[PDB]
RNA sequence: UUGAGCCUUGAUGUGUAGGAUAGGUGGGAGGCUUUGAAGUGUGGACGCCAGUCUGCAUGGAGCCGACCUUGAAAUACCACC
């Protein structure tokens, strides 16, 4: 099988070159899918302590290659502002209480400071899956128009794993190496700027890029 | 090692207790179904069975503070009962000095010279007899109730878990104190050693039906099928 | 790791314990033994800060959630069993109840909204979403029925609510467990369950127990409190 | 021969309420199987004992996410742990 014939061909010990890893992944792209590529870095932080938590979101220079209906969660003028920004959701108190009451979710959530019908209505659905927007993550933004560009323009969020690993989608195997290199660099720079104050040791220990149906390799 | 020894002022003969049809339950209905027993003199009845079932509330009905649903409990004529409740906070919520609290129960024919002798044997020396009764340790409180039972000198002892908050020294002193006891004893405990040391009859209730015995706990286990 | 230095508590005219200085910590379990009236409960009060010593110090790390046991209170009796065992996490309970209060009070203004968003992310980090479930999976071990998990604290029996007060202490793997006579008026089966659930944990636990078969079962170190 | 550290590979981590012994992130949900099946013919290990992992094949070419009860989803799988 493919996972038995590639395990010998790729070794995780040798930290391949920044271009060589991408080239090997493109060679190994075999599963019949658009096969979004993902990246996993191992920040050096103590997740047991809250002050060392790295919650963030940045606009990649190219984009994730996918479009998600950024449902607007607002009311009044702030909620109505997002209607002209081109969002795939409608923000209303009832529309989040009834329309959004049984609704699973959108791709992302806009931020509304005037309306309040989509604050306590989410509960186990709006927060349990990690779809609730917070000020640090940029979901709870002052302007629905601002959130439209912060989410529909190719913005990607990230939160730590319980053991201190940040992984997220970067692009697709259709994207070129020249785009993917800067895509990875932007995220690495974002994390470096997002490092907390008390970060003992080195805060980027391992960086593995991978495909959905393929393996991963270290790049630095 | 505290020196505890219960004596008996007026020994009573023949039956000491009789319970005839004592069905009772709070809201599950049959807490104990159609209880029927006759307790002789010198019995050491260990009432077993463990959890939430009427392991207690039998003792509470026997003392009377828990009225039964149906049935009548006829204590012997001169039966004087020393009760050691499982939850004994109500007798210490009132804040008297240890000396006054032990002196409440002084009987006809003894001094506060003889009152303080019980505390001395119970290891309350000179300052620990000045503390408020409220502020005392759990074991130091169980001992203070043991010294009230000793002071009252009952001939029927009912004790709801007399092995609570007591260290090895105390559950080794009281064990032999009750072994030397010549009278009627009703007690309940979970540790399979204190109950096995002194017991001549076992009455344990299971949430469907009581089961009674006529021997000690080792024979009880062998008849149950426990190795 | 917890440390104590020269605790020296005294009320009266006789030494109770003198210049007690010991390091508790490292995943070891310290059975604290003694006589029936020496120092044990008033020492686990000091280690938790319930009463400050006469002249001494107790040092703990900036964040080390003390999981301590009751039997100095009996009458919380205002809320359900689930949210009674939940508030063993003194950190998560405050954020949960405060955000409920904020939801009650109108409106979610900009002070309210920005006050609430960070509390919500804090709750998410503390994984309050799966807090009640993990509380129930412990209440079942203690022996409380699922259909009455949500009942208030008056529905419970007086002899059944000490079970909940025990379950409160060991809620969500809290390091440093101050257990004060946990097995009293408990059964053989519950004692076996407790000594099994404490055998799968890496958290220093200081336990008071007057029996031998439980200390000799679970404990690693045998701290004494005799002679002073 | 036996301690300890490290690396690589593979398992184990149900109580309900679930099809069924799901660890948390989330990439996707249509992907896994023919360099030769779910079941079968038959080995061993583990266990809250209900159930999981593995050699090869006469034949072998077909199993699951979609549903659904939960705070939370799936050995469709790969990922950093
Ligand atoms: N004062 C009371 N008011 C209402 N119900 C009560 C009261 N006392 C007991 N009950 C009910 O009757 C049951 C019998 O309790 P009982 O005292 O017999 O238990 P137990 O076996 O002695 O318990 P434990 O060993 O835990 O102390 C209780 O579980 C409770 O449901
Ligand atoms: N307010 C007070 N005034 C005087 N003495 C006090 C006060 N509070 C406590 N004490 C004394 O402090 C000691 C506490 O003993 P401790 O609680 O350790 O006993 P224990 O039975 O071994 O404990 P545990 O209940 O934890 O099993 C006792 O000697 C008690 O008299
Ligand atoms: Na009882
Ligand atoms: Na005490």
């Amino acid at each position: 099988k493919r996972m038995r014939v590639i395990r010998e061909k790729v070794d995780a010990t040798k930290q391949y070159d920044i271009n060589e890893a991408i080239a090997l992944l493109k060679e190994l792209a075999t599963a019949k899918f658009v096969e979004s590529v993902d990246v996993a870095v191992n920040l050096g932080i103590d997740a047991r302590k809250s002050d060392q938590n790295v919650r963030g979101a940045t606009v990649l220079p190219h984009g994730t290659g996918r479009s998600v209906r950024v449902a607007v969660f607002t009311q009044g003028a702030n909620a109505e502002a997002a209607k002209a920004a081109g969002a795939e959701l409608v923000g209303m108190e009832d529309l989040a209480d009834q329309i959004k009451k049984g609704e699973m979710n959108f791709d992302v959530v806009i931020a509304s400071p005037d309306a309040m019908r989509v604050v306590g209505q989410l509960g186990q659905v709006l927060g349990p899956r990690g779809l609730m927007p917070n000020p640090k993550v940029g979901t709870v933004t002052p302007n629905v128009a601002e959130a439209v560009k912060n989410a529909k323009a190719g913005q990607v969020r990230y939160r730590n794993d319980k053991n201190g690993i940040i992984h997220t989608t970067i692009g697709k195997v259709d994207f070129d190496a020249d785009k993917l290199k800067e895509n990875l660099e932007a995220l690495l720079v974002a994390l470096k700027k997002a490092k907390p104050t008390q970060a003992k040791g080195v805060y980027i220990k391992k960086v593995s890029i991978s495909t959905t149906m393929g393996a991963g390799v270290a790049v630095d | 090692n505290p020196f505890i020894r219960f004596e008996q002022d007026k020994k009573l003969f023949r039956n000491a207790l009789e319970v005839e049809g004592l069905t009772k339950g709070f809201d599950n209905g049959p807490l104990f179904k159609n209880l029927n027993l006759l307790l002789e003199v010198g019995e050491k009845l260990a009432v077993l069975g463990t959890n939430g079932v009427g392991k207690s509330t039998l003792l509470k009905t026997l003392v009377g503070d828990l009225q039964p649903d149906s049935g009548t409990v006829k204590w012997s004529e001169n039966a004087r009962i020393g009760y050691y409740a499982q939850d004994h906070e109500y007798e210490f919520e009132n804040d008297l000095t240890v000396f006054e609290w032990m002196s409440q129960w002084k009987q006809e024919g003894d001094d506060e010279q003889a009152v303080r002798s019980i505390l001395g044997r119970l290891l309350f020396s000179q300052d620990d007899i000045k503390k408020p009764a409220k502020v005392l340790s759990g074991g130091e409180k169980g001992r203070m109730l043991f010294g009230k039972l000793m002071m009252q000198k009952p001939n029927i002892l009912i004790m709801d878990q007399p092995t609570n908050h007591l260290d090895m020294e105390s559950i080794e002193s009281l064990n032999m104190a009750l072994e030397l006891y010549q009278g009627t004893l009703i007690f309940v405990s979970h540790d399979r050693e204190f109950v096995s040391s002194l017991a001549t009859r076992i009455l344990e209730i299971t949430p469907e039906r009581v089961i009674d015995f006529s021997g000690n706990y080792e024979d009880y286990l062998r008849s149950k099928g426990i190795e | 790791m917890l440390v104590s230095s020269n605790v020296t508590m005294q009320f009266g005219s006789k030494p109770l314990f003198e210049n007690i200085s010991v390091k508790f910590g490292g995943g070891n379990r310290y059975g604290l033994i003694g006589a029936n009236g020496s120092g044990k409960s008033t020492f686990m009060k000091i280690l938790g800060g319930d009463l400050e010593p006469t002249l001494g110090n107790v040092s703990l790390d900036p964040n080390e959630r003390i999981g301590k046991l009751r039997q100095d209170q009996f009458a919380f009796e205002e809320f359900t069993v689930l949210d009674t065992v939940i508030m063993g996490h003194k950190e998560l309970w405050e954020v949960k109840q405060e955000r409920d209060r904020i939801y009650a009070l109108p409106e979610m203004s900009e002070e309210d909204g920005y006050k609430v968003a960070d509390l919500e992310v804090k709750y998410g980090e503390m994984d309050g979403y799966s807090a009640e479930a993990r509380a129930g999976e412990l209440l079942l071990g203690v022996g409380i029925p699922v259909e009455q998990h949500y009942g208030p604290m008056s529905e419970v029996a007086p002899g059944w609510k000490l079970r909940v007060l025990l379950a409160q202490a060991l809620f969500a793997d809290p390091d440093i467990l101050l257990l004060d006579q946990p097995t009293n008026n408990l059964d053989i089966d519950t004692i076996r369950w407790l000594e099994q659930v404490l055998n799968e944990r890496d958290s220093t636990m200081i336990i008071i127990s007057h029996d031998r078969h439980f200390l000799n079962m679970v404990c690693t170190h045998m701290a004494d409190l005799d002679y002073g």
